[PDB]
């Protein structure tokens, strides 16, 4: 229970709330960190930078002893800081100015960075107010003793106010110069009078080596090798070539040249470019006595090439010659040294022992010894525990001791199995290996590898003795004399390892000189050590007050109503604990600071009560709903104020409701608990609860509904004797009247026409598009009713009995089941003819359902009938419907022309022109037929009719071929059978399903329109109410089926535009003004815009997908789902405004659920109204006068357990007579017995246990539906909503679906739009303060192009978490919140009104693509807002630093490459910081609040995002299929997905190095996995690349 | 003279 928090507060911010507190000197040996420090004391004392001198205005200044660290710190601080830096070095023109203009660049630049003598020069005789500055760090400041002009600048503090001068710390690395050391108490005593301050010194023990470099040492030996003068008859030689070529360089008589002289002119020079090839000898000269001859080698080849390139920049042909001789005398030298090294090295027969003896004596006496010690080192130790490193002085001598090294490692190759070499170099960079030339990658590739285990050695001058954290080696290696202090100790630090070895490689000449020399080296060590062992260093400090010391007498516990009892001994660590459970962006949490309070502050706020007592402040971080800091009550010691100090403040979080009754910190699951019954309720009914104890695969996803028809269907009968309703159905032909069409095209446009028979009125109805197979039709119902009334019952009969008999025959539509639907009940309409009665007004036509009550049997016709029975009138045929019984018995055929001038005795029409009718079918037939009998009279031309009864498909396949081999269908009039049935009439009943079925949904939706439009109080409006005129129907054709001072200069007009700059030479347009308003946004403000809600666009938003309608209901999805997510943000933060930002997000996501849209939608009624079936007629659908035996329905609905094994072979195995399917309706008693027994004959059979719902639901009435489904419905109405009346309108319309509880108080619900951020009324301080925290925010509202009117929102915005100085506002967490619905609907209701032509889904992706994180970050990096962010966190300031640099080494570009990859390591470590995309939420959330203008909000927004919202939606990237296909170039192999239901939800598999490595991974989202194979890959292609 | 002098395991780690 107890949690422990091992003081987590990091060094370097303990050092600058120390260095705050009072002036002093760090001096910390590592190198990193010192610009950390320096960037923070910079920020703290940063305030006050925008007021001019004049009104109390003050600067800030650097001080570096040369130009090149000045010019790192300026790069550093603009990196780092949002201030305006200056850069003031040496003579750059600056001591010839002017009073005036010191005082406006004064003006013009806030932290002015330089060296001493320009300091000295503007302080002492142009001076500038010292009082007029805010602080003045310096680096490397154990420089300045005596005259050195740090002393001076010193010393001019003491003539200045000294009740003004501005705050000094002195930046160190080493404490002395590190030449010699003596009088070590003396030099640190003056030091400490020259800066007025202390040292101070951090004593980690962890991860700093203070401790361990005075705490440890190891055994301490010389090597003492024997040594003399070097002498060698190879260097005698090339001294004598040296001599004798220089005898001859005094008469080059060359021509005239230009006379150079030296700077100093002390004497006459030749110039460099004839004293360049000296000074390379002199240079060669010295470097044989120090490296050798192979470093000799590689050098002269690099003299070589220098001397190339010379000679091809020379021109002169005498220069040429004489460069030429001395290019010759070069490459003999280093001929002379590679023959020496391929011959001494081998001059023996035994090659595996020479190898090595010819080493031990190539290397000089010193590296004999180092290599013999070595080598008894290593004789037989394990390469487990071994590690070494050697220590040089020269860049080159690395090299050489590399190659020498190799040289001896591959002689013998017992040290192979321990010892492994490497070398490494800094600055002048030579090649060092074929891989990583840069010496960064160099470097790390080397650190990587050696803390990796991989190595045990490598030789480095002194690269690595600066304070690397690398592996303390056991052991370590001096090779070059070690006549330094530093270096000695840093080395000496490197052999950290407890009972470890270190040698000395001194001479036995050398030795005596030397041995004083350690002596005072270690003795000032141990005196550096006792000195610093007294300060007052970080552990000294309060801040190690963990140890909670026994003092409980003095301070009581606390117990509440439950009786629980609070220790304060535990105070600590349950308020850590609580910080643990505020959301962070996982770099570690945060602590409360425990500042310390001053006497004066004491008395200040208490006053004598406090006299003689200790009062320490917390200040709780901003994320928590403390803001106020605590002050503990007084008593004697530190640590029992600090102990009182977090006890109050236990108390308070306890007493406003942030910890239980238990006195531990609340949880999610805790806090959603006290919301279940206000928010959650309706879920209690479906025996559901929000808590949600297991997920995933408990879930059952599928639900069966009882569907209805519309009210208008309902009870629709007509009557007898009663008034009745026909509406006539007209087909429009959209297609041109071809010949191939022409049939159906002038069938379609006869008065002759059916009409829907209703005892109810029907609404006005949108125009029907329909799709035949010649092409588009268009369908209207007649808006006016046809009137009539039914005279006798027998009328009604002979109505229903046609009816029936259309579905029957003509369409098929037929089961053995099947009965009339007698009785008045759901879908109880009819279809009946009409004919043009007496005028313009139809009547009904009763001549043709009189003679059609049933189609007569196709019957044929034997040789005998004819010849006997009279032939029939030409007549009768024209227009009428056949049957070629002879050949299709069940084909009805349709006659289009009659050919009375053909004769059965005429020749073919084309392609068999010798054939005679008579002949070919005589020769096709004959049998079952007999022959013709007459044999002169005319012929038919007929056309085939379709079988398709869904006319949803835009596409076609009629074929040319085919268009001639259609109209050849010639046939012989007595040899088919027909019904005499008008051909248009059949053409026409044809398409009646789909018609049927489109209106059975148009009727729901305009239903559903009328509650909609009446709930929103809008159907008075003229575009409503009865005055409506609906659209056609659109179809959605986006559906799939249907040095380098001149960069600095030119760079210093930019920091006089200062990093903020935003660059715009070149548009993002070039990788290959006035904004428009949005239409919601523009009639949400004004009524003027508002459109009628078209029942068309409810139609479409109650099909599902699953069905084959020319429209879908995902694309209203979006806009629906983007506006309820808003709305739920918008909602949560206007009623709770104290809750953290987690349990916020964990609400929103929990309101807009799936489940709970779905629970929140069944209650509403509305699903049971759903298209989610695909329309095939012939199989799965029920006709209106058609149904199922009563007395079986009636078993059906009585007994679930025997309804639930009823299956289809049961249901044919009915036998229904057409009495029964015609007449008494109900099934007989014999049949129904048969069925009941037959039935249950499946439990005995291996049908037991099917699913029979799936296949006989359509019988019933039920359907079952996704649980996606239902809540996409409830998205696709909201997202019609909102584009119809806009969200000063929809918003309300929550309430309906009661997702937004309506507050009885205040009709806030409307209002919503316009609330606030939280606590405004208790920030009303001055302002002034606000902007000293906004430095230079005016740049940064420029960029964001948006000034505020209030600052106090863009304070809030930039406060990270991990900042104690700001207490006015909260974080940026509060407002991010906010600010992600805002750009989320802002961004998506755009790209759903202005792209139409993107394939609905693919918007989805779009929409994903443009929130993504790490998008945001891109954006926010691109205008450089990130310079503002109010943060204290070291890791978090590198890894932001390091992906700014990644981000502008690519200028910006969102042009997909690496980082989309790198979404993987969003919150292989991180590489994009959330925090980085989230203030840019934070900044947008302000923009809004601010003004309260949507549409202006919507101005900055696209200003910010019109680049990328070009670029998207030209391609857009995707993950899930790009990452698919993208693999299957050379990568086709991947792995199903793994559900886990736990933490992590889903595994994958997959394969590296292409196919021959196997590697997989896992994923806590679905997603996540993919993009941890994306990184992979990613990997894989670096190996590639590498 | 590149050949220095030779010595062998009579060698000393002599303490400073």
């Amino acid at each position: 229970m107890e949690d422990v928090e091992i003081k987590p507060r990091g060094y370097q911010l303990r050092l600058v709330d120390h260095l705050t507190k009072s002036n002093g000197i760090v001096y910390l040996p590592t190198g990193s960190g010192k610009t950390f420090v320096a960037i923070l004391v910079l920020k703290r004392f940063s305030q006050d930078f925008d007021k001019p001198i004049e009104s109390g205005g003050k600067r800030a200044l650097f001080m570096c002893n040369t130009v090149e660290l000045a010019r790192q710190q300026a790069m550093a601080v603009r990196r780092c800081t949002n201030f305006k830096v200056g850069f003031y070095v040496g003579e750059q023109g600056v001591d010839d100015w002017t009073r005036g203009m010191w005082s406006d660049e004064i003006k013009k630049n806030q932290v002015l960075v330089g060296t001493a003598q320009v300091f000295l020069d503007m302080v002492t005789q142009t001076y500038v107010a010292l009082s007029s500055l805010s602080v003045v760090i310096i680096d490397e400041c154990h420089h300045g003793t005596g005259h050195h002009p740090f002393r001076e600048f010193m010393r001019l503090f003491t003539i200045a106010n000294q009740t003004k001068l501005p705050r000094v710390v002195g930046l160190t690395g080493v404490l002395i110069k590190g030449n010699e050391i003596t009088n070590v108490a003396t030099k640190l005593k003056e030091l400490e009078i020259t800066y007025r301050g202390n040292i101070i010194t951090v004593s980690d023990t962890k991860e700093m080596e203070n401790v361990m470099l005075y705490a440890t040492k190891p055994t301490e030996v010389m090597v003492s090798f024997p040594h003399q003068e070097q002498v060698l008859t190879v260097t005698r030689l090339i001294s004598a070539e040296i001599e004798k070529f220089y005898v001859s360089l005094d008469l080059m008589n060359i021509g005239v040249q230009p006379i150079r002289r030296s700077k100093s002119l002390q004497c006459l020079r030749d110039p460099s470019k004839k004293s360049f090839v000296k000074q390379l000898f002199n240079d060669f000269l010295y470097q044989m006595k120090e490296y050798g001859i192979y470093a000799a080698s590689i050098a002269i080849i690099s003299l070589i090439v220098e001397f190339d390139i010379k000679r091809r920049q020379a021109e002169t042909l005498s220069v040429k010659l004489m460069h030429r001789t001395a290019l010759t005398l070069c490459e003999k030298i280093r001929h002379l040294l590679v023959q020496k090294l391929q011959d001494m090295t081998y001059d023996d027969d035994d090659d595996n022992v020479n190898t090595e003896e010819v080493i031990m004596n190539f290397s000089t006496p010193k590296v004999q010894r180092f290599l013999m010690s070595l080598k008894v080192s290593f004789a037989d130790k394990d390469p487990k525990d071994i590690c070494c490193l050697v220590f040089v002085e020269r860049r080159y001598t690395c090299k050489c001791i590399y190659g020498l090294l190799l040289n001896y490692i591959q002689s013998t190759p017992e040290l192979r199995n321990v010892l492994t070499p490497q070398f490494m170099v800094g600055r002048n960079n030579i090649s060092p290996d074929f891989e990583s030339v840069l010496e960064r990658k160099w470097q790390k590739s080397a650190i990587q590898q050696f803390r990796d285990g991989n190595a045990n050695l490598m030789i480095c001058s002194s690269v690595l003795e600066e304070g690397i954290d690398v592996q303390a080696c056991n052991h370590v290696f001096i090779l070059d004399p070690v006549k330094t202090f530093n270096m000695y100790v840093q080395s000496k630090g490197r052999a950290r390892t407890t009972e470890a070895k270190f040698v000395l490689f001194t001479a036995d000449k050398e030795r005596e000189k030397t041995i004083q020399q350690i002596y005072q080296y270690r003795k000032a060590h141990n005196d550096i050590a006792e000195y610093l062992k007294d300060r007052v260093l970080e552990k000294t400090e309060p801040e190690l007050y963990e140890i909670k010391g026994h003092f409980q007498d003095d301070i009581d516990p606390f117990t509440n109503e439950n009786g629980a009892v609070l220790l304060p001994n535990n105070a600590l660590a349950i308020l850590h604990r609580y910080c643990q459970t505020i959301p962070t962006d996982a770099f570690g949490f945060v602590i409360p600071w425990f500042h310390v309070l001053q006497e004066d502050e004491r008395d200040r706020i208490f006053g004598v009560s406090a006299k003689g007592k200790h009062v320490i402040s917390i200040n709780m971080p901003v994320n928590c709903m403390l803001r106020d800091t605590i002050y503990s009550d007084p008593m004697d010691n530190v640590k029992t104020a600090k102990i009182s100090a977090a006890f109050k403040a236990c108390k308070v979080l306890y007493s406003l409701g942030e910890l239980n009754e238990r006195f531990v910190p609340k949880t999610l699951k805790e806090r959603v608990a006290s919301i279940a019954d206000v928010h959650f309720e309706h879920w209690n009914k479906y025996g559901d609860s929000v808590t949600a104890t297991v997920n995933k695969a408990d879930k059952s996803k599928d639900r069966t509904y009882k569907t209805e028809c519309p009210l208008e269907f309902y009870d629709a009968l007509p009557r007898v004797g009663e008034i009745c309703y026909a509406y006539e159905i007209f087909l429009e032909p959209q297609f041109e009247s071809c010949e191939y069409t022409e049939h159906m095209y002038l069938n379609l446009q006869t008065p002759r026409n059916y009409a829907i028979l209703l005892r109810n009125k029907l609404p006005r109805l949108a125009e029907m598009p329909l799709f035949s197979n010649q092409g588009k039709l268009h369908v209207r119902v007649a808006n006016a009713p046809l009137e009539v009334i039914i005279q006798n019952s027998e009328q009604l009969e002979l109505l229903h009995q046609f009816h029936g008999m259309v579905f029957r025959d003509i369409l098929k539509i037929w089961h053995p089941f099947f009965v009339l639907d007698r009785r008045s009940k759901e879908n109880s309409y009819l279809v009946v003819p009409l004919i043009l009665g007496a005028g313009e007004q139809k009547c009904f036509d009763w001549e043709l359902m009189t003679n059609f009550r049933r189609l007569p049997q196709s019957h044929g016709s034997n040789v005998q009938q004819r010849e006997q029975q009279p032939a029939p009138r030409p007549e009768d045929f024209e227009g009428k419907i056949v049957t070629q019984w002879y050949a299709n018995y069940d084909k009805p055929m349709l006659v289009t022309k009659v050919h009375r001038e053909l004769t059965p005795l005429s020749y073919m029409e084309k392609n068999q022109q010798d054939k005679t009718y008579y002949e070919f079918t005589m020769s096709k037939y004959g049998n079952r037929i007999g022959d013709v009998v007459h044999k002169d009279k005319f012929m038919i031309e007929v056309r085939d009719l379709t079988e398709q009864l869904t006319f949803y498909v835009h596409n076609r396949g009629k074929f040319n071929a085919k268009s001639k081999a259609k109209m050849k269908v010639i046939l012989i009039p007595e040899l088919c059978f027909n019904f005499n049935f008008p051909g248009d009439l059949w053409l026409k009943l044809i398409f009646l399903p789909s018609i049927l079925n489109r209106m059975y949904f148009l009727l729901h939706a305009e239903a559903l329109r009328k509650r909609f439009n009446t709930y929103l109080n809008l159907h008075l409006l003229p575009f409503n109410g009865t005055d409506y005129m609906p659209r056609p129907l659109e179809i959605d054709y986006s559906l799939k089926r249907n040095e380098m001072n001149e960069m600095d200069f030119e760079d210093k007009e930019y920091w006089a535009k200062n990093q903020f700059h935003m660059p715009t030479g070149n548009i993002y347009g070039n990788r290959t003004g006035k904004v428009k308003p949005l239409l919601i946004l523009q009639k949400t403000v004004s009524k003027e815009h508002i459109t009628p809600a078209e029942q068309g666009e409810f139609l479409a938003a109650i099909t599902a997908s699953s069905a084959a309608d020319v429209f879908d209901m995902e694309r209203l999805e979006i806009l629906g789902n983007s506006f309820l997510k808003l709305s739920a943000t918008l909602y949560l933060a206007s009623k709770y405004s104290d809750w953290n930002e987690g349990t916020l997000t964990e609400v929103k996501s929990k309101l807009v659920s799936n489940r709970n849209l779905l629970f929140c939608l069944i209650d509403a009624d509305i699903p049971k109204t759903l298209n989610t079936i695909q329309f095939t007629p012939r199989y799965t659908w029920l006709p209106p006068g058609i149904s199922l035996p009563h007395n079986v329905l009636a078993l059906w609905r009585e007994n679930p357990e025997f309804a639930k094994i009823i299956g289809p072979h049961n249901l044919r195995d009915l036998a229904l007579g057409d009495e029964e399917s015609l007449v008494k309706g109900n099934c007989s008693d014999i049949n129904y017995n048969r069925f009941v027994e037959g039935c249950r004959a499946n439990g005995q059979s291996f049908y037991a246990g099917a699913d029979f719902s799936s296949e006989v639901n359509f019988c019933v009435g039920l359907v079952t539906i996704p649980n996606k489904v239902i809540a996409d419905t409830l998205e696709a109405l909201l997202g019609v909503i909102v584009k119809n009346y806009g969200l000063q309108h929809a918003f309300k319309m929550l309430e309906y679906f009661k997702i937004c509880r309506a507050d009885i108080d205040k009709p806030l619900t409307q209002l919503l739009n316009l609330e606030l951020g939280g606590k405004k009324m208790r920030a009303n301080v001055n302002t002034t303060e606000i902007d000293g925290f906004l430095i230079n925010h005016y740049y940064l509202e420029k960029n964001l192009g948006y000034t505020f009117k209030d600052r106090r929102y863009l304070l809030q915005a930039l406060t990270h978490p991990s900042y104690p100085t700001n207490r006015i506002t909260g974080s940026y967490q509060e407002l991010e919140f906010i600010g992600n619905a805002i750009l989320d609907f802002l961004i998506s209701a755009y790209i759903f009104e202005n792209n139409t032509k993107m394939n609905p889904g693919a918007l989805t992706d779009l929409r994903s693509a443009l929130v993504n994180n790490t998008t945001l970050a891109c954006i926010c990096v691109r205008h450089r807002l990130h310079f503002f962010i109010l943060a204290e966190n070291a890791k978090l300031s590198e890894i932001i630093s390091k992906f700014v640099n990644f981000q502008e080494s690519q200028g910006h570009r969102v042009t997909n490459y690496v980082r989309i990859l790198l979404e993987e390591a969003d919150v292989t470590n991180v590489d994009v910081p959330k925090a980085l995309g989230d203030v840019l939420e934070a900044l947008i959330a302000a923009v809004y609040l601010d003004c309260r203008d949507l549409q202006r909000t919507w101005e900055v927004i696209f200003n910010l995002f019109e680049p990328e919202l070009q670029e998207f939606t030209r391609k857009v990237p995707i993950n899930h299929i790009r990452q698919l296909v993208e693999h299957k170039h050379a990568k086709p192999v991947f792995s199903s997905p793994i559900v886990e239901g736990e933490t992590v939800m889903v595994s994958c598999q997959f394969t590296c190095m292409e196919k021959t490595i196997k590697v997989y991974g896992f994923g806590s989202n679905k997603d996540q996995a993919k993009l941890s194979a994306a990184k992979h890959a990613l990997q894989q292609l670096s190996k590639c690349d590498a | 003279i590149d050949r220095y002098e030779q010595v062998s395991k009579d060698f000393e780690f002599i303490k400073i």
